[PDB]
């Protein structure tokens, strides 16, 4: 039987062959894409359109959130030193609390988060959070007390940060497919892994892009600059292209237009700066605010321009979390990887 | 006080660097000095195995030595045949990011496990004969690094989230859980009587693992960087680890401290990869330069050169025999040196 | 156009007319009259005694209409016979009349495209087997590269052979006086497919150029096509598609014009089945040249004299791999092309025909940096032997 | 193509100084 | 705070790593010596085998 | 064992000056990139200056340049920090921070909340 079973083996194999060679044609017609983005970044907003058009963690972000508040004003009175209220006048808002709350899918009116924010500015609310500790609270009810305004929006989505503080994904990595122009696409962006990198991200070298998300108008720009820096400079990621949508500009724009000059005191180089001329600004915006995300374009591409070395690129775009525009910036920038890929074994570039 | 246990610890840490220079009066290179060189080690490649469309991330030897399993991040278990190079199961996974294997000693499951966060048990042997997922061992919260098997129904993983846990196969839970690691573990190897394993992590130390109590015996420093890999010597006695500092480094458990670096100048990139020879004679480590290099366990010295991989050298397995090494890389090939 | 195949048959012809005219003349029977005869170039009556006997000159001659009135004399003696030039018996004869009235220009372009042939022959070989040897390169890309050197060693070797068989008709034998094999051997098929496989080795090479065109088209329109599929379509079409139109080809010229073995063009309309369509595959690959180059430059422009270099170097560098040389010269149709313009012509496209294949095995194998990395990382691991 | 245009050249041109090689061999044949 | 938890986790883990034989390291290491003599003759890539019993052959 | 030691720090006046050492032992100093990394009260960790090998290259945060100067002892495997005419903005536990391998330009994770390769820092009260 040794050339019997000889013959079983090796055509066991050529099945095996004949799967391995449809395998390979959808593995290489495939685009592979790695979502990085700032806490804030508003990454998840940015899949959530690619996704509709899992980050429905938006309920149990709100759990935890009442949660929190009724477990802190019903022990105002159980405290052995009973905890007064700095205001009189929030008075009927812990009434509505303590009735509201302990009851079967709660629907959070904006009512509610109207006492449940008010309330957390009172002193004598907040007196009581200092002796949490002699009671039973959730280990993340600060952190959300100060996001409710984040919270209170129709369009909120949990940001990464937001799901580590509670518990809510079980998944190491999250995939979402998606097709422009009959070309498919796989992007990942990792859930439960911890804040160090440097080990799990040399998995992703062979991607067509990185996707890296800045949380523009925020430190935390100097910090999406460092992991930039990182991730152009090290060695398994330099022949990786990296797609860079500066995310919210928006919120830019009304920043500079107000006044919160966040951006000028963490950058004093901003003051002796001036728009490059070849700009193109949106026609019916400041000239201060095409300032300043031409400002956070040039600090990337400053790390950009040196070690490019032609092996791989960036591509920065001004985007909005909310824009159905961003999978076409992402296709085209692949096509332009794709091309010079194939341009540069040709030796034409 | 927090700053008076902070103390503590710093005058406990003394104790044990006194009490591990009181027994360091001869290195192993005094004890090893009269033993003649190995000589220059030629191995060739014997076995190409092509069929991976992506980097090879890892693989295992089965213990019969002649089956091996190898994980690529194309989401493809592959079983080859060492022998005639005949790939017996091409096993597709649900998660493409698979960053270890292990072969089961009875040979009837392999594991593999990545960034998911899960380790996947397959049942090779089943019932209608196709392949299939029987087990998956979930509840780390980082990348699954390493896996092992220590017999049909229990294993042992190493997590990105600075644990290792035992799980019981059958059931799907964790036995035990082992903490006492501050970055994260990269590597696990089990002691030759499975009661014992040691630990490769992300803060420059290596701990050693009693298995039935689930605490940490004893701890080693002295490498620089991360820890890659880990690997037992046969007996059991003794373990090399291998680290981003461009080192390889042997710790002996009853000196409980380092005897040999294995390091050269020219050698500026990590270990990504260790493996003993059959006698432990012979010290393997794979590079991140595309080369494997062979050195004299015993004198510290390059015996030899494995210099055909076109990419990182990700994986790297000596059989249970010591006939043949295997060696994965980034440029998805396996080449089986002799 | 006069063929020697057909001076010989009117010479036959002339032997058989004047074969019968011989023996059919009564004699003059008059005292001494001078015989009669055919000697192998004109054949004279019987002429009598003081008179030159005169003989139109004959019209076998290829110059026979340049000079409808000329003459031969001979002169028959009083004696009654053939009148003799001293020092031997041969007929005092008078070839002062019939005598008619390039080559160098010709012998430079066989100077000059032979030794490209050669050193493209050979550079491509090496090539090749640099290409099939390091396993590292086996891609589609250098699947396409090794097809393409193939056609250029097939259609160097072909031109070798037709220039081993052309220079035996007439430069060997004819110069040897062998009007026996020479006519024979352009009878024999053997001829015929020798300049048969020079038409379908150059088709196929143009048909090669047009598939490394095609190819490089497809990747740049961002278009991931069945990796399987394509190459045995690319194998059909470069190797395939010139027996579409050579066979049909051969054919006619077998029925129809199979005369001078095929070497000559008698009838330019039917040499349109042969180069129509490839100046269909010159045409597309030149269009596939404009649509690379443009894309080049928009490249170029985004990672902003500088710019001009490196265009240079990728247009010059791009020329050999898809032949676009030609499209300087090949709209000008041989019918349409006479004097000087057909040196010109057929010295930019000799001279850079024979060059090209050693210009794309250095461009595309020696200077390629995967090769040049590949060369070094094998000598890199023989410093360790 | 340039090489059936160049080989119709010298097959012609040689083909002709052939034809002119015949006549010189029956002027000389005797 | 949280910190001064895994500081009383980090000593009392120094205690039980302290007070443990260690053996002296020559000795160690003559033991490894000794190993690698014992089973140098069955170990392939040490000594390489005729390409008769070589199953990569 | 990799260990970093702080030393210097403590309250000072606005305006003032304060001169933060790295006594580093455990590594080869000179292979190694350099970061000063802070935790101030409530907020973060974040980067503040960072060093090549050799000493040459050199960065800092937009809100210390002027002000800060990062320097390194190679023979005596000290990082030091001068810190000049502070601001009360500037009271954070100051953290000295290696990269985590050597030879390498890019330096991942030395803000992290548990990076092994880093000090147990020193308290600057402005």
């Amino acid at each position: 039987d040794q050339r019997n079973e000889e013959k079983a083996q090796r055509e066991a194999n050529k099945k095996i062959e004949k799967q391995l060679q449809k395998d390979k044609q959808v593995y290489r017609a495939t685009h592979r894409l790695l979502l990085l983005g700032a806490g804030e970044s508003g990454k998840n907003t940015i899949v959530k359109q690619m996704r509709i058009l899992k980050a429905t963690k938006v309920q149990d972000i709100k759990n935890n959130l009442k949660e929190a508040i009724e477990t802190i004003v019903a022990a105002m009175s159980n405290l052995v030193p009973p905890v007064e209220l700095a205001n009189p006048e929030n008075q009927f808002r812990v009434d509505y609390i303590l009735s509201v709350m302990n009851v079967p899918d709660f629907d959070f009116p904006p009512e509610f988060y109207e006492h449940a924010k008010a309330l957390w500015e009172d002193e004598g609310v907040r007196a009581c959070y200092e002796r949490s500790n002699e009671y039973q609270l959730i280990d993340c009810a600060q952190y959300f007390l100060d996001k409710i305004d984040v919270i209170k929006q129709a369009d909120y989505v949990p940001s990464d940060q937001d799901l580590l503080r509670c518990r809510v994904l079980t998944s190491g990595i999250f995939e979402t497919k998606f097709q422009v122009d009959k070309v498919n696409f796989h992007m990942f962006d990792v859930g439960a892994q911890r804040d160090e990198r440097r080990k799990w991200i040399q998995c992703f070298n062979d991607v067509t892009a990185i996707i890296f998300v800045v949380a523009s108008s925020s430190n935390r720009l100097q910090a999406a600059l460092k992991l930039f820096d990182s991730i152009w400079n090290n060695k398994w990621l330099r022949d990786t292209s990296v797609i860079l949508f500066l995310n919210k500009q928006d919120l830019l724009a009304e920043k500079v237009l107000a006044g919160k000059s966040k951006i000028e005191d963490y950058f004093p180089e901003f003051a002796r700066y001036t728009t490059p001329e070849d700009a193109t600004p949106e026609p019916g915006e400041d000239p201060r605010v095409t300032r300043a995300k031409y400002f956070i374009r040039d600090e990337f591409l400053r790390i950009s321009t040196a070690s490019g070395d032609g092996r791989h690129y960036c591509y920065p775009h001004f985007t909005c979390s909310v824009d159905t525009e961003n999978i076409r910036r992402v296709f085209n920038d692949c096509r332009d990887i794709i091309q010079r890929m194939h341009l540069r074994q040709y030796e034409l570039l | 006080e927090l700053d008076q246990l902070r103390q503590e610890a710093e005058q406990l840490k003394n104790q044990i660097r006194d009490a591990r220079k009181a027994c360091a009066d001869a290195t192993l290179s005094q004890i090893t000095n009269n033993i003649d060189p190995v000589g220059r080690i030629q191995m060739r490649t014997r076995r190409t195995l092509r069929g991976h469309l992506a980097k090879i991330y890892a693989m295992h030897w089965g213990t019969d030595s002649r089956l091996l399993v190898s994980a690529s991040q194309d989401g493809k278990l592959i079983i080859w045949d060492s022998y005639t190079t005949n790939k017996v199961h091409a096993i597709p996974l649900r998660s493409s990011w698979v960053m270890t294997c292990a072969y089961a000693p009875s040979g009837n499951y392999v594991a593999c496990g990545g960034l998911d966060n899960i380790c996947s048990i397959y049942n090779l042997k089943t019932r209608e004969g196709n392949v299939r997922v029987s087990r998956e061992l979930a509840g780390h919260t980082g990348y699954l690094s390493c896996c092992r098997f220590l017999d049909d129904n229990q294993i042992v993983t190493s997590s990105g989230d600075t644990t290792c846990a035992l799980w019981d196969i059958e059931t799907g839970q964790q036995t035990t859980t082992f903490t006492g690691h501050t970055g994260d573990v990269m590597s696990l190897s089990l002691a030759p009587d499975t009661r014992l394993f040691v630990s490769g992590a992300c803060d420059a130390s290596a701990k050693l693992w009693d298995v039935r109590e689930g605490m940490c015996r004893q701890t080693f420093t002295g490498h620089e960087s991360d820890i890659n890999a880990i690997c037992f010597f046969p007996n059991g006695n003794a373990f090399a680890t291998g680290s981003d500092d461009a080192t390889c480094r042997l710790f002996d458990l009853r000196a409980d401290q380092e005897l040999m670096t294995y390091s050269h100048d020219n050698i500026i990139c990590g270990i990504t990869s260790v493996s003993f020879s059959k006698s432990g004679r012979l010290l393997l480590a794979g590079y991140d330069d595309f080369n494997c290099n062979v050195w004299d366990a015993l004198k510290a010295d390059r015996a030899g050169v494995l210099a055909g991989h076109d990419n990182r050298v990700s994986c790297l397995g000596v059989t249970d025999d010591g006939m043949a090494v295997a060696t994965g890389s980034w440029d998805s090939f396996l080449k089986i040196w002799n | 156009t006069v063929s020697l195949w057909e001076t010989v048959q009117k010479w036959r012809e002339y032997r058989r007319q004047c074969q019968r005219s011989l023996t059919e003349d009564p004699p003059p029977a008059t005292d001494l009259f001078c015989n009669r005869t055919f000697d192998e170039y004109a054949c004279w009556p019987d002429g009598e005694p003081g008179s030159f006997v005169n003989v139109s000159c004959p019209w076998y001659l290829p110059w026979a209409s340049s000079v409808p009135q000329g003459h031969v004399y001979r002169f028959c003696t009083a004696e009654g016979l053939w009148l003799q030039k001293d020092n031997s018996s041969l007929p005092w004869r008078d070839l002062s009349e019939c005598e008619e009235s390039p080559e160098e220009q010709l012998l430079f372009l066989y100077i000059i495209y032979t030794v490209g042939y050669a050193l493209s022959f050979s550079a491509l070989v090496i090539a090749s087997a640099i290409l099939l040897g390091f396993r590292h390169l086996h891609c589609t890309r250098n699947y396409i590269h090794l097809n393409l050197f193939a056609s250029f060693i097939l259609r160097a070797l072909s031109v070798f052979i037709k220039d081993a068989a052309l220079k035996w008709m007439y430069s060997t034998a004819a110069q040897q006086h062998q009007w026996d094999g020479l006519l024979s051997y352009q009878d024999s098929l053997s001829c015929r497919l020798v300049f048969l496989l020079m038409q379908y080795c150059v088709a196929a090479n143009y048909y090669w150029l047009l598939v490394e065109g095609v190819y490089l088209y497809t990747l740049l329109a961002f278009s991931v096509f069945s990796e399987q599929w394509i190459f045995r379509l690319y194998v059909s079409i470069g190797w395939g598609v010139p027996l579409l139109f050579v066979v049909p080809w051969g054919i006619v010229k077998y029925l129809y014009e199979d005369e001078g073995c095929w070497t000559r063009n008698s009838n330019m309309n039917y040499w349109l089945i042969i180069r129509l369509p490839i100046l269909f595959a010159i045409g597309v690959n030149f269009l596939i040249f404009v649509r690379v180059i443009c894309i080049v430059v928009s490249k170029l422009k985004a990672n902003l004299t500088d710019i001009k270099c490196r265009l240079a170097k990728s247009t010059l560098t791009l020329i050999p791999l898809l032949g676009t040389h030609e499209v300087i010269f090949a709209f000008v149709m041989d019918e349409h092309a006479r004097g000087t313009l057909r040196f010109i012509k057929l010295f930019t496209e000799l001279s850079f025909t024979s060059f090209q294949g050693l210009m794309v095995a250095i461009l595309y194998c020696f200077v390629n940096n995967e090769v040049q990395l590949e060369f070094r990382k094998s000598w890199e691991r023989w410093r360790l032997e | 193509h340039a090489e059936g245009t160049f080989t119709s050249d010298v097959s012609s041109y040689l083909e002709g100084q052939a034809a002119k090689e015949f006549i010189a061999w029956l002027v000389k044949a005797r | 705070t949280a910190s001064i938890a895994q500081a009383r986790k980090l000593v009392e883990q120094l205690k039980m790593e302290a007070n443990i034989d260690r053996i002296k390291v020559s000795k160690a290491a003559a033991d490894l010596m000794a190993y690698c003599e014992a089973h140098a003759k069955e170990d392939p890539l040490l000594t390489p085998v005729p390409a008769s019993e070589n199953p990569f052959r | 064992q990799v260990q970093l030691q702080e030393s210097g720090g403590g309250l000072v006046q606005p305006g003032g000056s304060l001169r933060l050492s790295c006594a580093a032992s455990g590594f080869t100093f000179s292979n190694y990139k350099m970061n000063w990394v802070r935790q101030a009260p409530g907020k973060g960790l974040e980067w503040v200056s960072d060093i090549s090998q050799s000493g040459a290259s050199i960065s800092y945060t937009g809100s210390v340049k002027g002000r800060f100067t990062i320097s390194r002892d190679n023979a005596k495997n000290t990082l030091y920090l001068q810190m000049n005419s502070l601001k009360p903005e500037d009271t954070a536990v100051y953290y000295c921070a290696r990269c985590p391998a050597p030879f390498t330009r890019d330096c991942f994770d030395v803000t992290s909340t548990t990076y092994a390769y880093r000090g147990q820092g020193t308290q600057v009260t402005v």
